[PDB]
């Protein structure tokens, strides 16, 4: 019952988190990527 | 250390430079290697 | 020679203000910076083509 | 039985775990800021 | 049906990634150790 949710949420939350993270460090590569050209 | 600070998301590294540096070269200097959301969610943890 | 000297430290002090620059380019992220369409369209498309960097 | 309650348990501590470490990381990059606006 | 089996196959496989980290993170105390008694 309520437990399914909550694991179904969390889940859901990890992997938003992982997800911002992906996009985080990539933004960041590009500034990298962008030093590295000048 | 240009080399060592080298990743996939700037470099490509040749497959001849693989194969000398990890293959011939080390040897020859004696040094050797060692719900739906739910599961959509794990198939994306495990990916990444 | 102290000619050249000269126009070498120049070239050096350049090099100072330009690396503090690229360093500072270096460690941006979006939690502190975000990148124009512009800074894009130039530095990862177009530049680096011209310097054989692919 | 009690292993699908635990398996819930763990994913909750994971999920909250997680959030801490964003809450601390977020703090973290406040302070940075703090010391470029400077 | 083949959800539970690839939610299963992940999970295992974060498992044993966990474990391979934790093993290197480990042999690179000890190299850490070393270096300190010397
Ligand atoms: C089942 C969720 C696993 C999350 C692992 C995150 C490691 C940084």
């Amino acid at each position: 019952g309520c437990g399914l949710r909550e694991a179904v949420d969390g889940v859901r939350f990890i992997a938003d988190h992982m997800r911002s993270e992906d996009d985080d460090q990539s933004v960041s590569e590009d500034w990298k990527y962008v030093a590295m050209v000048i | 250390l240009n080399v060592h600070h080298r990743s996939p998301r700037t470099h490509t590294m040749p497959t001849w430079v693989r194969r000398v540096f990890l293959d011939i070269v080390p040897r020859l200097l004696l040094m050797k290697r060692p719900l739906t959301r739910a599961v959509e969610g794990v198939q994306y943890i495990a990916d990444h | 020679v102290g000619k050249y000297l000269m126009f070498t430290m120049v070239l050096v002090t350049f090099s100072i203000v330009t690396s503090v620059c690229v360093l500072n380019v270096h460690h941006r992220s979006p939690t502190t910076h975000t990148m124009a369409p512009w800074v894009k369209v130039v530095f990862l498309e177009k530049l680096p083509a011209l310097l054989f960097m692919q």
